């Protein structure tokens, strides 16, 4: 009963596909090192 | 005169031209037809109205206007699409205004020939691309300390009731999450990427599809 | 004296209007802001 | 949940007036991924003082 808006539902969900896509480029930095 | 119904249909253009509604086939001739009607029938307007009137590349003229009329037309703007709620730079509008000349002297037919390309206008850029961008950036940030941190019981937070949870599911169960994704998301970030025209960034879609390769992935290793 | 009830009065309005036509939860507004209304209707 | 949620995020980012809030999303976010991918992880917690950038020009 918490009033969770659908649409705000929205933008909760799409920040993390962009910090995935961040995650990638740490993930690899961190086993590659800067080159 | 229905005044009333041509501004419903009318908005509706600007609206997307300006930020990129997630509604789709708003183009109609007639629709902006109507617009330029109402802009002209509505007094206070006039003044936007000669401005967009502007749509040609030898005479490209956009007359100097004080700060003043400028705020004023904004607010006028920003009330008639009923989003005061944020303000977007003119610069933006008369990137819009461009496309618009675009449209005009495009004679285009039956043919659905859809323009798709990203706005190219704007005025006095330098071509750039990642080497540019690489060599600023590093200056820029360097020169800077980071703000702050403080430790707030950091350290990995974990989940709760299954049932609790449940709850949030059975309200979040109906709705079209499946195409959410469009709905907004990735409309939004695909758009977002008229910051290359800021300064003229030559942004290519040639890396941006790297999505699609990339995603085969997940299906290769089942 | 000294009172914003220009103020007070626009987070009100703003509140009434979402509060009883949207009937949803006010995760937005906050008690100060309904106190501030109840000023407002007290001297208007 | 059990975060100081502030439920009206879009808002709460758009405040400006702190950024604590700010940042402990952030690493609460790349926590969640990490955990995520793999089920065993975690980051050192000590400090990682952090940015705020203010324009394209940055």
């Amino acid at each position: 009963d918490f009033s969770i808006t659908e649409v705000e539902a929205t933008q909760y969900l799409t920040l993390l596909l962009t910090v995935e896509h961040a995650y990638l480029h740490y993930y690899i930095f961190k086993n590659y090192g800067v080159f | 005169i229905n005044m009333r119904r041509y501004r419903n249909a009318a908005r509706k253009l600007i609206h997307h031209y300006s930020l990129n509604s997630t509604s789709s086939t708003e183009y109609k001739i007639s629709d902006v037809v109507m617009t330029m009607i109402f802009l002209l029938r509505s007094e206070k307007y006039h003044s936007l109205f000669k401005l967009l009137e502007t749509t040609f590349d030898d005479y490209t003229c956009r007359p100097q206007m004080t700060q003043v009329q400028t705020d004023t037309l904004l607010d006028a703007v920003r009330s008639l699409l009923e989003m005061p709620s944020t303000t977007i730079d003119l610069t933006t509008v008369d990137i819009m205004r461009s496309s618009f000349a675009r449209c005009f002297n495009s004679p285009i037919m039956r043919y659905a020939k859809i323009v798709l390309l990203q706005n190219v206008a704007l005025q006095r850029d330098k071509r750039t691309t990642l080497e540019e961008l690489l060599i600023e950036r590093g200056e820029k940030i360097q020169m800077l300390q980071p703000q702050q941190y403080i430790n707030s019981g950091t350290e990995i937070p974990f989940c709760d009731d299954a049932e609790f949870l449940n709850r949030l599911l059975k309200h979040i169960d109906p709705y079209p999450l499946s195409r959410m994704y469009y709905n907004a998301a990735n409309t939004m970030f695909y758009t977002t990427m008229e910051n290359y025209a800021v300064s003229n960034c030559k942004f290519n879609i040639e890396d941006y599809n790297n999505i699609f390769k990339v995603m085969e992935n997940i299906r290769k290793h089942s | 004296e000294l009172i914003n009830m220009r103020r007070y009065r626009n987070a009100a309005r703003k509140l009434i209007h979402h509060y009883s036509l949207n009937s949803t939860s006010s995760t937005e507004y906050k008690i100060s802001d309904v106190v501030m209304t109840m000023i407002f209707l007290l001297r208007s | 949940s059990t975060l100081e949620m502030t439920q009206p995020l879009l808002e709460i980012f758009r405040n400006k007036a702190d950024t604590r809030q700010i940042a402990a999303v952030v690493f609460s976010t790349l926590a969640f991924i990490h955990n995520r991918f793999h089920p065993l992880v975690t980051n050192f917690t000590n400090k990682m003082e952090f940015v705020v950038t203010e324009t394209n020009d940055t």
